[PDB]
This record gives C-alpha cells, structure tokens and sequence, in this order.
RNA sequence: ACGAGACUCUGGCAUGCUAACUAGUUACGCGACCGGUCGGCGUAACUUCUUAGAGGGACAAGUGGCGUUCAGCCACCCGAGAUUGAGCAAUAACAGGUCUGUGAUGCCCUUAGAUGUCCGGGGCUGCACGCGCGCUACACUGACUGGCUCAGCGUGUGCCUACCCUACGCCGGCAGGCGCGGGUAACCCGUUGAACCCCAUUCGUGAUGGGGAUCGGGGAUUGCAAUUAUUCCCCAUGAACGAGGAAUUCCCAGUAAGUGCGGGUCAUAAGCUUGCGUUGAUUAAGUCCCUGCCCUUUGUACACACCGCCCGU
C-alpha cells in the first residue's frame, strides 16, 4: 500500500473493551476531500500527523 | 502531641487509628520592672486556661 | 568443575594488547575481557599498564567504567 | 545586609546575602563550583553561564542553605541565586536588565525564581505509604 | 547557545519524519547542561510532551529493584554510553537516539476490535507518543536484559543497543520489537 | 607476566581442595577455623604483596604465611580474635590446618549429646538452640 | 469538580435580586458588597458567592436570565 | 430538612503587619598579600531566612473552543497555588466483635478451691504439617577502609521508680563501668555530621566477601536469676535463589519504588505498627471486559424475604 500520512482533525471518542482505541477524523494532506474514522491507540492529543502505510481499512463509524 | 490508638476496643475490623492532638502554644515576656510592680501588673486581668509563670531574668 | 578465564599475563595476554587494540576506538575492560578471553580485573590492570605505559590517554573511571580516547 | 529574596525547594531553603563586590560567589564555606555532587554540578552552574559570567561580575553573594538531602539543597541555591540577582538588579540598578533577565531565565526554566510548592504527602494507616495500602489475602 | 552536557550540539539533528517531532525535543528552547530536572512534566497532559527527549530517556533508565528513584546514577550511566556511542561511531549521539526513536516507535499495532470485542485483536494506528514510549522502554528493556547475566556492564549495553536500533541490526531488542509489533498488526486484519 | 616455573593450579595448604586461580585470601578462606577477616589480617601482617595472585609469589610467603598461622600468639594477634579461646574441660590452644581444631569443636558437640543434656539432646535432634524459633524450619525432606 | 452548590447559588441569586445596584462586574467588588452587606460566615464561601455573583452579571450582560 | 458541599486542621505565597541575647541576619580586636574563609570569629544596618499570631490570597476570576448556546468540561498567556492530604460524616440495619474494662450489667459459684489473698515450676518460644503479613537475596545498575558534603517528624531529667536524652575526657579491637554534669527543653543532646554521591591501587559469573543456625567458643546492663535461651561487640566454611509454571494483592505527582530516623512497643528488646524527612518515574485523563456495588425497567406462587418457597415417590 502507498505511504501517505495522515493529520488528526477531529477526536471523535473513545472505543474498545476497556475503552482504549480512540475514534477520531484523519485527513489526508493531498487533496482535503477525504477524512476518514479511524481508531488510533495511546495518548492522542488533536493535530498530529499519523504514519499511515495501510489506509484501506476503516474504523467502525455511524 | 500527636498521639495514635485503636479505634475498637478489641480487635476485630479494618485497621483504624485514633490520631489524638494535642497542640501547646508558648509565650515569653521579658520586663524591667521591680516584683511589686510586676505583682500588681499579673494579677489585674486573668481567663481560665492560660498558666502563668513568674521566673527570675 | 569451574569456568576457565585467564588471570595472568600470558600468550595469548600480551598477544594483541599494545598493537591492534587501539586500532578499534572502543577501549573498555569487557571488551578486552570477551576479546582475549580472560577476567575482567585482568582486563582493567592490563589497561591500567598501559596507561602507565603513556599510550592513550583518559577520559574518567568511577569504578570500572573507564574510557580511552585516541589521538589518529 | 541582604537582598532579602530567600530561595526554596523541598523542605530546603536557600538566601544569598548580597553586597558590592565583583562577582566572587561562594556557597557555605565553598565556592559555587567545588560543590560535592561533581555530576548535580550543572544544575549549580545553570544560571551563571545561562546568562553570563558578566553579569555575575558587579556583585558579591554568598548563598547559605539549610535543608534536607543533596539534591532538594540544589534548586535552592541555584534559584536563590538566580532571583537574587534579579531583585539586586530590580532594586538598585534599573528593570530592563532585570526585566531582560528574567525573561531568560523563564523562558530557560519557568521555575527558576519560583518555588516548587510540591512536599512529601503525610501517610495513613494500614498502608507504609501515602498511597500503597497493605497487602491482605482473599 | 545551550549544548547538552558540554559537547553535545543541538543544531545538527533533523526530524525527517513529519509523524514524531512534536513529541521529540532536541533542538527547540528545551536545552540544558544536565538531563536532571525533575518537572511538572507527569502532573497534566498537553505538558508532559514538552519534556525534552533525552530528559524523558533518563528518566526511564532506572527501573527494578532498589535501581529505581537513582536518576543521578542514571545522569552517570547516560554520560557514560554516549561517551561510548560518540567514539564508537563519531557521529553526532542526539541524531543517532533520534534515529533510534524513529525507527523503533511503532506506527501500527493492535488493541480491540472497534466498537467492541475481545476474543481477538484489530489493527490500529499508534499514537506518536505512545509509540515513543513504547520506543523508549523498549530500549531500557533490551538494555538491562542485556546486561543480565553478561560479563559486560552497565554503559555498554546500552550504547551498543541504541546504535543497532539507529542502524536497525537485529541484535538491537527496540527494532526487532517494533517489527514484532507491526507483524501482529498485519497478521491481525 | 608469565613466570617460567613452578606455576601451581592445585594449591594446598592441609589436604584441603582449593582453587589455584583464586585471588590469595579467597582461597585461603577453606579452613575452617579461620578465614576472611582473619585471613586478611594475617597476610597483612606477614608482609605480602596483596596486588598479586596466589600462584605468582614465592615458597617463602607460603611459608611464612602458614607459620604466622599455626602460631598467633607468637606473631603479635591478640586473644580475643580468635575461635579457641577457654572453654570446659581444659583451654584451647594453637589452631591448626584444616579440622585440627574444628574436629576439636565438634567432640564438645559429642560430648554434649552424649551427656543426655536439653541443649545437647536438642543439638542431637536437630533442632537449633542459640535463639533459633521454630515455625518453618524442618519442613522441606524432613524424614 | 467545580459545580456550584445550591446554596451559593442561591445566595448569588438572593444578593443579585436584592442588591443589584451596588453590584457590578468586577469579582473583587462583589466580594466586598457581599462582605459587607450579608453575613457570609467563611472566606471560601464569600468567594464562590462573589464568583457565582460575577458570572450572573455576565449572564444579564448577554441579556434574559432564566434563573 | 439530614447526608454531599459548606466546616476545621493541614500543604503551598505574602519582604504587607503585631516582634523575638530559649534564632539568626546585620555589630570586628590574624585583615594570615599590597579586595576576600568564620558554625578556624584571629573573644548598636533588625525580623530576610526561624518561629503559626491577626489579616490577605483563588473565585472557574480573564481569553479561546465545545455545550439546551444553561449547568458545566477542555486549552492557555497570568498567578505561590487553576483538583494538597486528612478529620467529621445521614436513614436504616448486621443475631459482625467485644461480658478478657468495673455494682455498667439480667442467670450458676453457699457445706473450709469465695478468686475479695495467691503461684516454686512450666503454655501459646517445643511438633508429620497447610496457611497469612513482611524482611534479607536475586548482580556485576551489584560491592571489598569509605575519605567529603544535609535535614524531617519528634522524644527526653518521675511523686507510684536509679527505671530519660545524654555533651566531654579515662579505662578496651568489645558489649559495659568512672567522673564533671548540659537539658524540666527554639536554652543540652543538636547546626539532630546515618541512607547516599566519589575513587590517577585491590571482587569478576563462584556458590561465592550478592549471602545466614556463617553449627561452637570469647560477652554482660546502679534490675530474679537469658532455659528450644525474643537482649547481646569478636572468629571460615551452608544450606537456598539464575525473576520465582497456577493465582494475583496495592498503586491518580513529591504518588509507586529506593532506603534510615522517632514514638507504641520498652528493666535491654523491632522483621510489627504508627508518623517523619530523605530520590523521582515510561506510565492514566479512559472504560464497563472482569470483580463488585448502586439505580431503572421487568418477572415472582418469595415477605422468616432464594440459605425463600415448593412438588412427587
């Protein structure tokens, strides 16, 4: 899969059985018209950049 | 004076101490003034619960 | 019955000890100990020898951790 | 007479007595840099090269520190050097070269004129610690 | 002006990894002349990444026993190793631990299942912080089992463990972790 | 550097089965009247050079050595650091190689159990008198 | 937690419908009003009455309070 | 209305105030070289470190974001501090423990054991055993004169009794004795000189200088006899342990952990316990997965309340 990082533009929540996964949007910057859910682990604050070399899986949303 | 018992009279329970205090406060006052006029000063206005104490300086 | 580490200067001590030690920059008594298979203490007098001896200089040494610099 | 501006960390306590002088520091006997810990050394020497050895060239203070433990007596005489050259400064000389150094010394470390107001926790029964509590069986 | 110690410069390192600079602090006002310093880093979130890097990896250094509450003996045991990485390698020992970082903090592992789950494991994203943290034990770890039952002592292990996670050599116990972790994450789709 | 003779790995003092790679005073400590501390202070005294080995050093400090042992009293070391002072029957005196003594501080032990005493009875049993509570002790490959 | 307790509440709300024109939109002068015109038995309590009171007259200031 | 909160004591800031030869900062007679170390003193700048007395201070108070555009939550210039820690703590109850605290108690002991006087000696210190708390070890992040640097809580001169802390010199490597005494205490121990950080000499992967019945002999307290001897200073050996397969205590910042000290213990007696400083953490800003507990809805033939009720042979 293509490497293509993602930015953290919104905390969504919090998930999973001891409520560690986090819910949150990531966008990528090349073309701002995707933002995809996905679950994230550990400390995550609002604005960073996640390594991303698998991006055709999606975080359990609506 | 912090001082620790057991709550219960026995010992049956949790682990619970009593932590009594006590606490003493202390006052000096040194004077130059002859022992009639000390005498007379001491005794003019006194409330119960304070000791007071004449000593030679 | 017990591990053998060498505890004297012997062949195989004073083999490779002044010549082809400093060509590599890390210079520690395990090191040496591991290389040409003796104790640790034999290790820290051989290169307290030669320190005396006016070859590398020194950086520090609390204990047993000491550190050689070379100048080339 | 001094400065008047003390210096804390833990339970111990730090003032620089402050004078006239050229910069010559000495802390209890000792200088600033014959301090014991040769490895807390750069915590002690922190401000004076921080902003200069100018700056502690103009006056003389000794720091005399009473407290508890090696490292809880640094950050005491280092702060209390620090904010007495600051107040030395603010009192006598002017503010833009006290204003001008405790900016750098905030930016450097926040609490570097301020106290740390954090002190050992008390200790409760059935427990050794603060928090840790005795082990029981189920 | 500020230089680590008193030869370590902090204008030759280089992130290169846009995810994990934040989190990183090398060059930026967090300089000073001793990794001790105590800190309100662990009292409130949104502050305990400004610590700088190289204070945080003193600060995990000491762990079991009555080893740990040393952070002086981890202060020594921290000059000591770098020492030891800047002759052995004579490159610049920031860079090397920042490279170490970077190849060493995971980017994708796995936790539970989404929503809800845990008879087994979905692959997510690590979070740069948590990933240095894994990162940073990690090394510490592979560091003083290292040093467990060995003839060598302490500041060797820890000096050979950073360069070959800097390097990627698989004797090095943080990469091969990491590619461990990543594994998981694959084999858990 | 390497001697050219009569370097020694089996060491012996009193047929006793000792290291010969062990540091001079770490081996020494087999016997079991005296060891360690007094060890220490009788090579300390006996003039040797402790920043050597025990197999590159010459017969005489052997010698020596074990003469200033076999007789402290003639060698400046007190009568009270020391494990054959007075006791029942008739006064300890000289502490020799090996169990020459410690045969000697085991015959008390005999004579104990033999007596039909508490103490000794109880040494017998294999129960520990000096102080020694019982709660978990003889629990694991008790008969 | 920093959720006002029915009794401060009920306090400001007392001291804003009562003495609303001494009160104004500084902390520090509703703490004094507050000293001097009601009987407050304990600093901490004076405080949260006169924080409680100043986030009234910023409410009003945004215009209706419902309360 | 009670409970929560409020409350009180505590932990942190005032160079603002009432002020202190039972505390120091300032007062100088070797100025030891022609601007200096002091608690080696070279024998009247006054409360700043110390001392808790009265006031003050912080309130989500300002900004931004979210939010019934509420109650509030999150992030920040600022500020000593933006959640210190405890104390108390309702309605009801439990056949929880305590008759081992007493004419504070409702029953037996009355005929020479009725204890109101007493014990010479052993008991919970000894056992085929299973268990519970904690310590000493798990290494060459450890050690083999430790050489130099500090505080914290706080206890201490007693009439039921020499029954204290002890400063200084004498006796010895040693437990201990002698004297003058300082302290009824911010007046003396005490400036409470331990834990630690160092080292241009000595441990090196043992079963051991990482270690204990280091088996047995040398010791003893102005006070009943140290007996499986709970006190003790000296002199090698050794059981055992390579992170401890199940099952899991307890842990939100000066927290865990790392150690020492002081009381209750006490005629000497701390692995216990109760407080105290002494170093400073990758970790958590979450959740109901487990364990519980609470609430709501629901069912009940239970109400002594599921340890219930009840059917049949």
């Amino acid at each position: 899969q293509p490497i293509k990082l993602a930015r953290v533009t919104k905390v969504l929540g919090r998930t999973g059985s001891q409520g560690q996964c986090t819910q949150v949007r990531v966008e990528f910057m090349d073309d701002t018209s995707r933002s995809i859910i996905r679950n994230v682990k550990g400390p995550v604050r609002e604005g960073d950049v996640l390594t991303l070399l698998e991006s055709e899986r999606e975080a359990r949303r609506l | 004076l912090r001082i620790t018992t057991r709550k219960t009279p026995c010992g049956e329970g949790s682990k619970t101490w009593d932590r009594f205090q006590m606490r003493i406060h202390k006052r000096l006052i040194d004077l130059h003034s002859p022992s009639e006029i000390v005498k007379q000063i001491t005794s003019i206005s006194i409330e119960p619960g304070v000791e007071v104490e004449v000593t030679i300086a | 019955d017990k591990l053998n580490n060498l505890v004297l200067f012997d062949k195989a001590t004073y083999d490779k000890l002044c010549k082809e030690v400093p060509n590599y920059k890390l210079i520690t008594p395990a090191v040496v100990s591991e290389r040409l298979k003796i104790r640790g203490s034999l290790a820290r007098a051989a290169l307290q020898e030669l320190l005396s001896k006016g070859l590398i200089k020194l950086v520090s040494k609390h204990r047993a951790q000491v550190i050689y610099t070379r100048n080339t | 007479q001094s400065v008047q501006v003390f210096g804390r960390k833990k339970t111990a306590t730090a003032v620089a007595h402050c004078k006239r002088g050229n910069g010559l520091i000495k802390v209890n006997g000792r200088p600033l840099e014959m301090i014991e810990p040769r490895t807390l050394q750069y915590k002690l020497l922190e401000p004076v090269l921080l902003l200069g050895k100018e700056r502690f060239a103009g006056v003389d203070i000794r720091v005399r520190v009473k407290g508890g433990g090696h490292v809880a007596q640094i950050y005491a005489i280092r702060q209390s050097i620090s904010k007495a050259l600051v107040a030395y400064y603010q009192k006598y000389v002017d503010e833009a070269s006290k204003k001008e150094i405790k900016d750098i010394l905030i930016q450097y470390d926040r609490t570097l004129l301020v106290a740390d107001p954090r002190r050992c926790e008390s200790k409760k029964f059935g427990g050794p610690g603060a928090r840790a509590r005795y082990q029981k069986s189920y | 002006d500020i230089k680590l110690f008193g030869k370590w410069s902090t204008d030759d390192v280089q992130i290169n990894d846009i995810s994990l600079q934040d989190y990183i602090a090398v060059k930026e006002k967090y300089a000073k002349y001793l990794p001790h310093s105590a800190g309100r880093y662990a009292a409130k979130r949104f502050r305990k990444a400004q610590c700088p890097i190289v204070e945080r990896l003193t600060n995990s250094m000491m762990m079991h026993g009555r080893n740990n509450g040393k952070k002086l003996m981890t202060v020594r045991i921290v000059k000591h190793a770098f020492e030891i990485i800047h002759l052995l390698t004579g490159e610049n020992p920031l860079q090397v631990l920042v490279n170490a970082i970077i190849n060493s903090g995971p980017r994708e592992d796995s936790t539970r299942i989404g929503r809800a789950g845990t008879v087994r494991r979905q692959a997510v994203d690590v979070s740069p912080l948590r990933r240095v943290n894994q990162a940073i034990w990690l090394l510490c770890t592979g560091a003083r089992e290292a040093a467990f039952r060995n003839i060598k002592t302490i500041a060797e292990c820890l000096a050979d463990e950073l360069i070959n996670a800097a390097k990627g050599s698989s004797n090095s116990y943080a990469i091969k972790k990491k590619d461990e972790l990543e594994r998981v994450a694959k084999s858990n789709r | 550097l390497v001697i050219p003779e009569k370097f020694q790995h089996i060491l012996r003092v009193l047929n006793t089965n000792i290291d010969g790679r062990r540091k001079i005073a770490f081996a020494i400590t087999a016997i079991k009247g005296v060891g360690r501390r007094y060890a220490h202070v009788v090579l300390r005294k006996a003039d040797i050079d402790l920043t050597k080995r025990a197999g590159e050093l010459t017969e005489d400090e052997v010698e020596r050595v074990i003469t200033i042992m076999q007789n402290p009293r003639q060698y400046k070391i007190p009568d009270w650091f020391l494990n054959r002072q007075k006791d029942v029957k008739d006064g300890k005196y000289s502490q020799v190689l090996a169990n020459g003594l410690d045969n000697k501080l085991r015959e008390d032990l005999e004579r104990l159990k033999k007596i039909r005493a508490h103490r000794g009875l109880r040494h017998f049993w294999g129960l520990r008198v000096r102080g020694q509570h019982t709660k978990t002790t003889g629990r694991r490959g008790r008969t | 937690g920093r959720v006002r307790t029915k009794t401060v509440k009920k306090a400001a709300r007392v001291i804003i419908e009562k003495y609303y024109t001494r009160l104004g939109n500084d902390f520090h002068t509703n703490k004094r009003v507050c000293e001097e015109i009601a009987i407050i038995p304990s600093k901490k309590l004076r405080n949260k009455i006169a924080g409680y009171v100043t986030h009234l007259m910023k409410r009003i200031q945004r215009g209706p309070v419902r309360g």
